[PDB]
RNA sequence: UAAUAGAAUAAGAUAUAAAA
RNA sequence: UUUUUUUAAAUAAUUU
C-alpha cells in the first residue's frame, strides 16, 4: 500500500465505502479501510480538488472525527482554496461536514451554503439532487437556497429531466427540511406520473413514505397512490409492508379496502418480520387508530421469539403501542422488562419516558427495569419538555421512587417549565396523582405554585 | 568556549579541502582529531546552535578520510 | 403578473396600460434624485425602456449628467469597479435615447472601450 | 433499528462500547495460539519482584506509532477546538477552559483511537499478566501526563495504592510508557528500590504538596513521612531516575514510592500510566468506584464494559 | 459542441402572434419539450444546455446575441435590442458557466453605423456568406471583410456578397448548407437567387442543390464530423422524402406554434464549440468516431 | 559508534536542550544530505529532535527554498513536516520585495491560499509603478503558477512590462509571453500586443525561447496562427539541428494550429523521427499522438516510432496505454509485438487503473481478434464488476 | 546554489401541525 | 393542464 499515491489512496477508499454502504457491511472492509486511512497525510505534494474532498469524506464516513490529522488538513485545504472547489465537489464537501460539528465545519458549509445559493441557475440534472440531498443531510436552514432550488427543479422537471431514483432522492431531500412547497411536490408527483412503468416497487415506496411524511394535506394525491399501490401488494416485502403501513398511516386517511390486503399480505410473510417490522406495524396501527386483533395476536407472537432483538425504540414503540389498545401478554411485557433492562444505557430522551409511562399505565411492576430507568432518568432529565417531564414524575411515583439523587433533577426541570406544566388540561388528573404520593413536604414551592 | 575551538577545528578543515598543509593533510587529521576530543562536559554542556553544527559539520567530514567510522 | 390568455385575459391590457401610467408618474420626477452608483441608473432605465414608460428629457439629462462625472473618476483615477458590461449597457441606452442628451459622454465612453480600463465579469 | 446509509459505518459515541481491538496501530490482536511470541523471561520478572520495579528490554512501539500517539496527546489538550467526546474523561485539568503548566487526563481509552488500541497492546498485557501469577488481568484506567517547557512543575512523593483504597485487595501493577525522550532535566521518573516492603505492605502517610515552589524541596519532601529504618535503607539505596527512549515501557508495584522531575527542555514532555488489576479483586463500599461509571455493592466482584478483560490465559 | 436553449414563459405567452394568428400555449409548452428532446438525441451534441425562463417571448431567440466565424467568437451591435441587454448577460452567464469563452470579441461593436444580425452569415465551405439585405449595412460587409477575409495559397478565407430583397428572411433562415456538398434551399424566390449567386461568384464549383417546400424550417449542424442529423418540420413529407434522397438523416419535430410566432429552429438554439485550454505541449484525448481494426474484419 | 564527545552532544540535541536557528537546522540538514558517515539519517531520536528543534525557531530568516529543503528531507526519513506559512507584511513592512517574497513563499513550499493572494494584490496597487523591470516578470511568473483569476491585475503588470519592450531580453520576454497565456481570463488585445512584440525580435530566440513561445501558442489556439507561421518560417533554416523537444513541441503546435501548409509539416516531421530515439516516455507518447492526427503515419514512420516506444513498453505508465493502444488502431501497419506487449503491461496494473481507463483499454481492445484468448478478459470483467459503483 | 503540470465520474427513511 | 422571482434596505429598545 506504500506505492499508492493520495490519488490512488482516494480511489481505493470511495471503492471501499461504496462497497461497505451498499453491498453488505463486512466488518473486515471498515477495519481495513481504518487502518490504511490512519496512516495518510495530505503534505507536500499537490492534490486535487476532488482527491482532497474524497479521502475527507471517506475518512469521516468511517468513523474519524474532527480531531483526526487527515480530516483537520482536508478542513484546513477546503478552507484556503475555495474558488477551486466547484459545484461538483460541493457535494462531497458538504456530506463530510455534515456530521462534523465544529467552527470550521460550520464556516465551511455557510460558504459552500452562498456558492451554492449564488449559482443555483445554472445546474443541471444530476446537481440539483446531489445538492439538495447534501445539504438535506446536514441541518440548515437556509432557506432562500431552498426557494431558488426548487425554482431550477420544477424548471427541469417540466422538460422531463428526471428519472425515478432522481425523484425519490429530491421528495426524500425536501421532505427532511420540512419544506412545504406544494407545487414542487405536485411537479415531482407528475414527473412519476408521466414515467409510469420506469418506476418499480423498490422505487415507489419510498415515493409514498416521503410524500406521507412531508404532510400536504392534499386527498387527491393520497387516493392515487393508494390505487396505484393497490396493483403492487403481491410484490412486496415484509419492510416494504412496514413501510406502507406507516405511510398511510401518516396520511391519515382510512382506505379499508388497501388495509385488508396489507393486511393479508403482512399475515402471509409474519415469519419474515423482525422486531423492526414488528413495532412499526404496531406504531402505526396506534396512530390510525384501527383496532385489529387478528393480526395483533401475530404480531405478539412473533415477537416473543425475538426478544433478544429488540432495541430501545423497538421496545419503547411495541410496549406504548400495546398499552394504548388495552392488550394482556404477560410473558411478553416480562421479557421485555428484563431486555429493557438489560440496555437501559441505550435508550434516549423521549424513548424512556415513554417506555416508563407505558409500563406504569399497566399495572406491571418490576424492580429489575424500575430500577435502572430510575437510575437513567437522570441524564435525560435536562433534555425534556413540560408534559414529558408530567409523565415521568407521574410514572415514577407509581414505582415507589423516594431516591432525593432522582427527584431532584427530575423537580428542577419541572419547576424550571412551571406554565406549561399547569396549562395542559389532559394531564390534570395525573396531576392530583402525583402529589398525592409525594406530599406537601416534597419540594414546597412546587406545592405553592401547584395551589395556585 | 567551544565556539573558539570549533572555528579553529573549520579552518583546519578548509585547509584540508583546499591543499595538504605543510606538514601534510594526515597531520591535519590527527590534530582535528585532538582538538574534537579535547571537549568535555563544561562546554558541550553550555554551547550554542553554531557551534554544535560547526562541529558536527567538521566530524562529519572528516569521518570519511579516517580510515576507522569514528 | 398578467396573463394574455388566462381567465381575465381581456382585461389584460387595460391592465397594463394603468401600471404603465403610474409609471410615468414616477418616471417624470426623476431628476431631484442622486444616483450614488451605476447599477442603480442601469436598473431605472432598463425598467422604463422595456416598459416602454415615456420619461422627460429633462431627467434623462440629468441622468446622464451624473453618470458622467462616476465614469469619469473611474476612468481618471484608476487608483480606488465599473464592468464592461454594464458600459456597454449604457453605452447601448444612450444610443437608443439619442446621443445629444449628453455628447461628452458618449466620446469619453468609447474611449474607455478603446483603452480597457473596463474590466470584465469574470475577473 | 435502522441505521441511515451515511451513517452506516460510525462509530459508537463512546469507543467503551467497541468490543474488543481496533485496528490502528498493530492491526488486529494475534490468534489465540499466537500469545507465546510475547512472553518476557523470568529475570526480568524476579528483578520486579525484588526492586518493585523494572524495564522492558524492548521498546514496546515503532517511532511511527510513537508520533501518532504525541499527535493523539496533542489534540487531547487543544483549548481552543475542544477535543470532541471529551464529556467521557473521568477528569480533565481542562474542566476550568484554562488548563496550565501541567496537563493531566484519565480515562482516554473512551475518547481517542490508539489510546483505546494500547491498551490492548500484547507486549505489555502478557507481562503485567505474568506479573499477576498468569490470571485474567482487567484495565482499572489509564492516565496522561503532560508538563510544558522551561516551566513544568514535578508531583512529589506518592504511592498509587494510596489512591485506590475503595478497592479491596492488593493486586495491581502499573506500566509507565513514554512518549518522548525523558531524562533528569525532563519528568525522569525518580522510584526508591525496595520500598515496595516497608510498612509490611502498608501506606505511608500522605506528603504536603505546596505548590509554587522549587523541585528540590519538591522531591526532598521524602523525610518528612518516613521513618528511622527507612531512613537508613534510603541511605543504603537512595531513590535512582531512570532514562527512557521514545518508546521503552516500565512496569512499576502500586507500593513502591515514585516521583517524576520537572520539566527544564526546551518543549514539553509526555508520558502515559496504564494501571492493571488482577481477576480476583472486589469493593468494599457500595456505589461506583469512578464518575458516572457502573455501581457495585458489598463485595461484589469487579466487571462491566468499564473495565474490560484484556487478556486471558485459556 | 454546446447548444444552448430558453424554457418558454407560459404566464407571458402572447394571444395571438402577429398577423392575428391563433396560439395553443399548451401545445407551445409540449412542442418545446419534444424540441429539448429531440436535441438531447441527438448524437453529434456534447451537452443541450437549458436557460431558466425570462418574462418576455422574445428571449425565446436566444441565437441572436452573438455569432462563430471559424475560432473568433463576434458580438453582434447591440443597437436594437436594448431591452434584451439583461438577457444577453445572463446568457453570457451561462456560456462562461460550461467552460467556455470569458467574453465576446466587440470588433462589430465599435464600428459605428455597423447594422448585422446573426443569421445573414452561412458558414459555407472555405469562407463564409453574407446577405446584403435591409437587416445589415454595407459597413458590416467591409468591416467583416477586413477582419476575416485573407487571400492566399492555403490561408484562404472567403467573404461572399448575397444581395436579397427587402421581405426576404434571414439569410439562415431559407439559404444553408448541409451534409458537405448538399445545398438546401427553399424552392422559393430567394432561395433560387441565393443559389445562383453562390454559383456565380464561385464558379467551378460542384454540389448538388436540393429545394425544400416553402415555409419549411430546417436545422443542419455544419462540421467537420460531416453530420447528417438535418432537423426539419414535421407537417412537410416532400422535403422529408428530398433529404432522405440526398443520404442524409430527417428528424422530424413539431415546430407549429414556435413557427406561428415569428420564431424558426435556427433562432432557437445557440451552438458554440468550446476546448480545454493545454497548458504545455498536450494532445488532448478525443472521442472516436469510426470502426477499429479494419485490416483484421 | 559515537564517541564520548559525539555521544554527549548527540544526546545535548537529542534532549532539546540546545537553541537552534533556522541557519544550523540548514547546515546541519545539508552536511546529512551530504555525507552519512556519522548515520545521522538513522537515528530516528536525533531527527526527531531536530524536527522539535525546527518548529520552534523563526524560519523567515533563511530563504523559501531553504525551508522547502529541511521540509523535503525531514519528509525522506518519515516525519512529516510543513514550514510555516508567512505573514502578509503590515504597516511600514509594506515593500515590493516582500510582496514578492509572499507569492514565493507560497509557491515553493506548496501553501495555496487564495485569501492571502487577494490581499497581498489589494496592497500593491499604489506602488507599481515603483517596481522594476524584472521585479514584474517575478510577478508575472508567480501569479501564472498560482493560477489566480485576478486577470485584470495581471493584464495591468503586463502593459507596464510592455512599456519597457527596450529593456526586457529574449528570455523575459518569453517568461512573459507564456506566463500571459496560462492566464485564462487576458483580454485578447493585450495577448495580440505581446504575440505582436514576440513577433519582432524573432532572431534572437534561443531554444528555451523557441519551446517557450511554442507552449505559448499551443495554449492560445488557432486564433494567432499567424503568429505561428513567423515561427515556423523562422525555423526553416535551423531544422537539420534542433533539439528532439522542440521539434515535438513543433508537432504538437502543428497539430492544435492545424496546419494545411503540407510541406513544412513534412520537413519537421522527416526531421524529428531521426532524433526520435532521444525523447522521454511523455514526450514520444506525444510525438506519435500528433503524428497520428497530422495523417503522416506511413510504414516506415510507424515502424520507426513502435521501434523507438517498445522500449519504454515494458514499464509503461497507466496513462500512456490507452492512447498508444488507439494510435495501433486506425491504421493498416503490422503491430503485433507492440499490441502483445501493452496487453501484458495492461494485465500488470489491472488493480490500479481507475473506471474511466479501464472502460478505455476495453472499448480499444472490443474488436482486436487475439485479445480474446488471453486473461485480460477474465481479470478486466472482474475488475469491472468491482468497479461498477465508480462508472 | 537549487521549482515543471496530464485524468472529468449520480444512493434512497430522525417518533409533529386547517382550504382554485 | 398551468400559475415563482432581480434592493446597499437599518427607525423596534433597554438596564438583562
Amino acid at each position: 500500500v506504500s506505492h499508492l499515491s493520495a490519488r490512488n489512496i482516494a480511489t481505493e477508499a470511495l471503492q471501499m465505502k461504496k462497497l461497505h454502504q451498499e453491498r453488505g457491511g463486512n466488518p473486515m472492509l471498515a477495519q481495513q479501510a481504518r487502518r490504511v486511512l490512519f496512516a495518510t497525510s495530505i503534505a507536500g505534494q499537490n492534490l486535487d480538488a476532488r482527491s482532497v474532498a474524497l479521502l475527507l469524506n471517506t475518512a469521516v464516513y468511517f468513523g474519524m472525527e474532527s480531531d483526526a490529522k487527515l480530516v483537520r488538513e482536508c478542513i484546513d485545504y477546503c478552507l484556503k482554496n475555495d474558488k477551486l472547489i466547484t459545484v461538483d465537489v460541493l457535494p462531497i464537501v458538504v456530506t463530510a461536514c455534515a456530521t462534523l460539528k465544529s467552527r470550521d465545519a460550520r464556516e465551511v458549509i455557510e460558504m459552500q451554503a452562498q456558492k451554492a445559493a449564488r449559482n443555483a441557475k445554472f445546474l443541471d440534472a444530476k446537481d440539483v439532487t446531489n445538492i439538495i440531498s447534501a445539504f438535506s443531510k446536514t441541518g440548515i436552514n437556509h432557506e432562500k437556497l431552498f426557494a431558488f432550488l426548487s425554482r431550477r427543479v420544477q424548471t427541469l422537471a417540466r422538460v422531463g429531466e428526471f428519472e425515478a431514483a432522481h425523484l425519490v432522492i429530491l421528495a426524500n431531500a425536501f421532505s427532511r427540511l420540512r419544506y412545504r412547497d406544494k407545487f414542487l411536490f405536485g411537479a415531482i408527483a407528475r414527473r412519476a406520473m408521466s414515467l409510469r412503468e420506469r418506476v418499480t416497487v423498490n422505487e415507489l415506496v419510498p415515493l409514498i413514505v416521503a410524500f406521507s411524511k412531508i404532510g400536504l394535506k392534499d386527498p387527491k394525491l393520497s387516493k392515487r397512490f393508494a390505487t396505484k399501490a393497490m396493483e403492487y401488494v403481491d410484490q412486496m416485502n415484509a419492510e416494504q409492508v412496514a413501510s406502507m403501513f406507516m405511510a398511510f398511516a401518516y396520511f391519515g386517511i382510512r382506505y379499508d379496502q388497501l388495509f385488508g390486503v396489507l393486511t393479508n399480505r403482512a399475515v402471509e410473510l409474519i415469519d419474515e418480520f423482525n422486531a423492526q417490522y414488528i413495532s412499526t406495524t404496531l406504531n402505526a396501527f396506534q396512530r390510525i387508530g384501527i383496532n385489529n386483533p387478528e393480526l395483533f395476536d401475530n404480531l405478539a407472537e412473533r415477537a416473543l421469539a425475538v426478544v433478544q432483538d429488540h432495541d430501545a425504540r423497538d421496545i419503547s414503540k411495541t410496549v406504548t403501542a400495546l398499552a394504548h389498545f388495552g392488550l394482556k401478554d404477560e410473558e411478553l411485557f416480562k421479557r421485555l422488562a428484563s431486555h429493557a433492562a438489560s440496555i437501559a444505557d441505550q435508550f434516549d430522551a423521549m424513548g424512556l419516558v415513554n417506555t416508563a409511562h407505558a409500563f406504569a399505565r399497566t399495572n406491571f411492576l418490576q424492580q429489575d427495569m424500575a430500577v435502572a430507568l430510575s437510575e437513567r432518568s437522570v441524564y435525560v432529565c435536562r433534555l425534556l419538555d413540560a408534559g414529558e417531564t408530567r409523565r415521568l414524575l407521574w410514572a415514577l411515583a407509581k414505582f415507589q421512587v423516594r431516591d432525593p439523587k432522582i427527584l431532584t433533577p427530575v423537580f428542577n426541570r419541572c419547576l424550571a417549565l412551571h406554565y406549561d406544566f399547569f396549562a395542559d388540561p389532559t394531564g390534570s388528573e395525573e396531576i392530583e396523582e402525583i402529589f398525592d404520593f409525594y406530599g406537601p413536604n416534597f419540594c414546597p414551592p412546587l406545592y405553592q405554585l401547584y395551589i395556585s | 568556549t567551544a565556539l573558539d575551538v570549533a572555528m579553529r577545528v573549520n579552518k583546519l578543515k578548509r585547509l584540508h579541502q583546499t591543499g595538504g598543509g605543510p606538514s601534510g593533510k594526515k597531520q591535519v587529521e590527527l590534530d582535528a582529531w585532538r582538538d574534537l576530543n579535547n571537549l568535555t562536559e563544561a562546554q558541550i554542556n553550555s554551547a550554542e546552535g553554531k557551534a554544535v553544527s560547526l562541529l558536527l559539520n567538521s566530524w562529519a567530514y572528516f569521518a570519511k578520510y579516517w580510515e576507522k567510522g569514528a | 403578473q398578467v396573463s394574455d390568455g388566462g381567465r381575465n385575459a381581456m382585461n389584460a391590457e387595460p391592465t397594463r396600460q394603468k401600471l404603465r401610467a403610474m409609471g410615468e408618474q414616477i418616471g417624470c420626477r426623476l431628476d431631484e434624485v442622486e444616483y450614488p452608483a451605476l447599477p442603480v441608473i442601469l436598473s431605472i432605465l432598463d425598467v422604463v425602456v422595456t416598459l416602454k414608460i415615456y420619461v422627460p428629457k429633462k431627467c434623462l439629462q440629468v441622468i446622464f449628467s451624473q453618470a458622467n462625472d462616476m465614469v469619469a473618476i473611474v476612468m481618471e483615477q484608476k487608483d480606488d469597479p465599473i464592468t464592461a458590461e454594464e458600459g456597454r449597457q449604457l453605452q447601448a441606452l444612450l444610443s437608443h435615447y439619442g446621443n445629444d442628451l449628453a455628447p461628452e459622454l458618449s466620446q469619453r465612453m468609447k474611449e474607455a472601450f478603446r483603452e480597457g480600463v473596463l474590466p470584465d465579469e469574470a475577473s | 433499528s435502522y441505521v441511515l446509509k451515511f451513517l452506516r459505518g460510525q462509530l459508537p459515541e463512546d469507543l467503551k462500547d467497541v468490543n474488543g481491538a481496533l485496528g490502528c496501530l498493530y492491526g488486529t490482536l494475534p490468534d489465540v495460539d499466537e500469545f507465546g511470541q510475547f512472553v518476557i523471561s523470568p529475570d526480568v520478572v524476579n528483578s520486579f519482584h525484588q526492586f518493585g520495579y523494572v524495564k522492558m528490554p524492548i521498546p514496546v512501539l515503532d517511532h511511527q506509532q510513537i508520533d501518532k500517539l504525541a499527535d493523539e496527546v496533542n489534540e487531547l489538550a487543544n483549548n481552543v477546538e475542544h477535543h470532541p467526546k471529551t464529556e467521557r474523561l473521568y477528569a480533565t485539568s481542562l474542566a476550568d477552559l484554562t488548563g496550565g503548566p501541567l496537563f493531566f487526563c484519565q480515562g482516554q481509552w473512551r475518547a481517542a483511537w490508539g489510546m483505546h488500541d494500547l491498551i490492548y497492546l500484547p507486549t505489555i498485557t502478557v507481562a503485567a499478566s505474568q506479573i499477576l501469577n498468569n490470571s485474567l488481568v482487567r484495565l482499572w484506567y489509564d492516565e496522561v501526563f503532560m508538563k510544558a517547557a522551561r516551566t513544568g512543575p514535578c508531583v512529589p512523593w506518592q504511592q498509587n495504592y494510596a489512591r485506590w483504597q475503595h478497592t479491596k485487595p492488593v493486586n495491581h501493577v502499573t506500566v509507565m510508557i513514554a512518549l518522548d525522550t525523558m531524562n533528569k532535566d525532563r519528568g525522569a521518573p525518580c522510584l526508591v528500590p525496595g520500598s515496595h516492603r516497608w510498612r509490611e505492605g502498608g501506606l505511608l502517610p500522605p506528603v504536603s504538596y505546596d505548590p509554587t515552589k522549587d523541585e528540590a524541596h519538591q522531591l526532598n519532601t521524602i523525610w518528612e513521612i518516613i521513618n528511622e529504618e527507612e531512613g537508613e535503607m534510603l541511605m543504603d539505596t537512595p531513590p535512582v531516575t531512570v532514562d527512557l527512549r521514545r518508546g521503552e515501557a516500565l512496569l512499576i508495584h502500586p507500593l513502591t514510592l515514585f516521583a517524576t522531575h520537572g520539566n527544564r527542555s526546551l518543549d514539553a514532555v509526555r508520558c502515559c500510566f496504564i494501571h492493571y488489576m488482577g481477576e480476583k479483586t472486589y469493593a468494599v463500599q457500595n456505589g461506583p468506584l469512578l464518575p458516572h461509571t457502573t455501581k457495585f455493592q458489598a463485595d461484589a466482584m469487579i466487571q462491566g464494559p468499564f473495565y474490560p478483560v484484556v487478556f486471558d490465559p485459556a | 459542441l454546446h447548444a444552448f436553449v430558453r424554457s418558454p414563459h407560459y404566464r407571458t405567452i402572447p394571444s395571438a402572434g402577429p398577423n392575428g394568428i391563433v396560439v395553443n400555449r399548451d401545445m407551445l409548452v409540449h412542442q418545446f419539450r419534444d424540441f429539448y428532446k429531440t436535441l438531447q438525441h441527438c448524437s453529434l451534441v456534447d451537452k443541450v444546455h437549458l436557460m431558466s425562463e425570462r418574462p418576455s417571448v422574445e428571449a425565446l431567440r436566444v441565437a441572436d446575441q452573438m455569432v462563430s466565424i471559424g475560432a473568433t467568437f463576434l458580438e453582434m451591435p447591440l443597437t436594437g435590442m436594448e431591452h434584451r441587454a439583461t438577457e444577453f448577460m445572463e446568457s453570457m452567464r451561462y456560456v462562461r458557466g460550461a467552460g467556455g469563452p470569458s467574453t465576446l470579441a466587440s470588433y462589430l461593436q465599435d464600428t459605428e453605423n455597423c447594422r448585422c444580425n446573426s443569421g445573414d452569415v452561412v458558414c459555407l465551405p472555405n469562407g463564409i456568406a453574407v446577405g446584403h439585405g435591409p437587416r445589415t449595412n454595407a459597413v458590416a460587409h467591409t468591416t467583416l471583410k477586413q477582419l476575416f477575409e485573407v487571400k492566399d495559397d492555403q490561408f484562404s478565407f472567403d467573404v461572399f456578397t448575397l444581395e436579397q430583397e427587402g421581405d426576404a428572411p434571414p439569410l439562415g433562415d431559407y439559404f444553408g448548407f448541409a451534409g458537405s456538398n448538399v445545398l438546401l434551399t427553399w424552392k422559393d424566390e430567394h432561395g433560387l437567387l441565393a443559389v445562383d449567386q453562390y454559383q456565380q461568384k464561385q464558379p467551378h464549383t460542384e454540389m448538388n442543390v436540393v429545394y425544400l417546400e416553402p415555409g419549411c424550417h430546417f436545422l443542419s449542424f455544419y462540421g467537420v464530423d460531416h453530420t447528417i442529423d438535418v432537423l426539419v418540420q414535421k407537417g412537410y413529407e416532400r422535403s422529408m422524402d428530398s433529404i432522405a434522397a440526398a443520404g442524409l438523416n430527417p428528424i422530424p419535430v413539431q415546430w407549429s406554434e414556435m413557427d406561428k410566432l415569428g420564431i424558426s429552429m435556427r433562432a432557437a438554439v445557440l451552438p458554440l464549440k468550446f476546448f480545454k485550454a493545454n497548458v504545455g505541449g498536450m494532445l488532448s484525448r478525443n472521442k472516436s468516431r469510426g470502426a477499429r481494426w479494419q485490416t483484421h474484419q | 559508534a559515537r564517541p564520548s564527545a559525539l555521544h554527549l552532544i548527540f544526546e545535548r540535541c537529542k534532549l532539546n536542550l540546545v537553541e537552534f536557528t533556522a541557519q544550523d537546522v540548514y547546515q546541519i540538514c545539508t552536511t546529512a544530505y551530504n555525507m552519512d558517515t556519522l548515520g545521522m539519517l538513522q537515528d530516528p531520536d536525533f531527527m526527531r529532535g531536530l524536527h522539535d528543534a525546527f518548529r520552534r525557531s523563526d524560519q523567515t530568516v533563511i530563504s523559501p527554498f531553504q525551508a522547502n529543503l529541511i521540509a523535503d528531507t525531514f519528509r525522506k526519513v518519515g516525519i512529516n513536516s510543513m514550514p510555516k506559512e508567512v505573514s502578509v507584511p503590515e504597516e511600514d513592512a509594506i515593500s515590493p520585495e516582500s510582496l514578492i517574497l509572499v507569492l514565493r513563499n507560497m509557491n515553493i513550499t506548496k501553501q495555496r491560499d487564495e485569501r492571502k493572494i487577494n490581499e497581498v494584490l489589494k496592497l500593491m496597487f499604489p506602488i507599481l509603478d515603483e517596481f522594476s523591470p524584472t521585479q514584474l516578470s517575478l510577478t508575472v511568473t508567480e501569479l501564472a503558477r498560482l493560477k489566480s483569476t485576478n486577470a485584470d491585475f495581471v493584464g495591468k503588470l503586463a502593459k507596464r512590462i510592455m512599456e519597457y519592450n527596450d529593456d526586457l531580453s529574449a528570455l523575459d520576454i518569453s517568461s512573459a509571453a507564456v506566463s500571459l497565456a496560462y492566464c485564462p481570463g487576458i483580454s485578447h488585445n493585450i495577448l495580440y500586443r505581446m504575440m505582436q512584440i514576440v513577433e519582432e525580435r524573432m532572431g534572437e530566440f534561443q531554444p528555451e525561447d523557441y519551446i517557450n513561445v511554442l507552449h505559448a501558442l499551443n495554449t492560445l489556439g488557432p486564433k494567432f496562427v499567424n503568429t505561428f507561421r513567423k515561427i515556423v518560417e523562422c525555423g526553416l533554416q535551423h531544422v537539420e539541428n534542433m533539439d528532439a523537444v522542440t521539434l515535438t513541441n513543433y508537432m504538437v503546435c502543428f497539430s492544435t494550429m492545424d496546419y494545411k501548409q503540407r510541406e513544412h509539416i513534412d520537413i519537421y516531421a522527416d526531421a524529428l523521427v531521426e532524433v526520435a530515439t532521444d525523447l522521454s516516455e511523455k514526450d514520444l507518447v506525444m510525438a506519435f499522438i500528433a503524428l497520428q492526427r497530422l495523417r503522416l503515419l506511413s510504414d516506415t514512420m510507424f515502424g520507426t516510432m513502435a521501434s523507438c516506444v517498445i522500449r519504454y513498453a515494458a514499464k509503461m505508465d497507466p496513462r500512456n496505454i490507452a492512447p498508444i493502444m488507439d494510435i495501433c488502431s486506425t491504421v493498416p501497419h503490422a503491430s503485433d509485438h507492440l499490441m502483445k506487449v501493452l496487453m501484458d503491461r495492461a494485465v500488470e496494473c489491472t488493480r490500479i487503473l481507475t473506471a474511466n481507463q479501464l472502460g478505455d483499454i476495453l472499448d480499444i481492445l472490443g474488436l482486436y481478434p487475439p485479445a480474446r484468448e488471453h486473461p485480460l478478459v477474465q481479470l478486466f470483467g472482474k475488475q469491472a464488476r468491482l468497479r461498477l459503483d465508480l462508472m
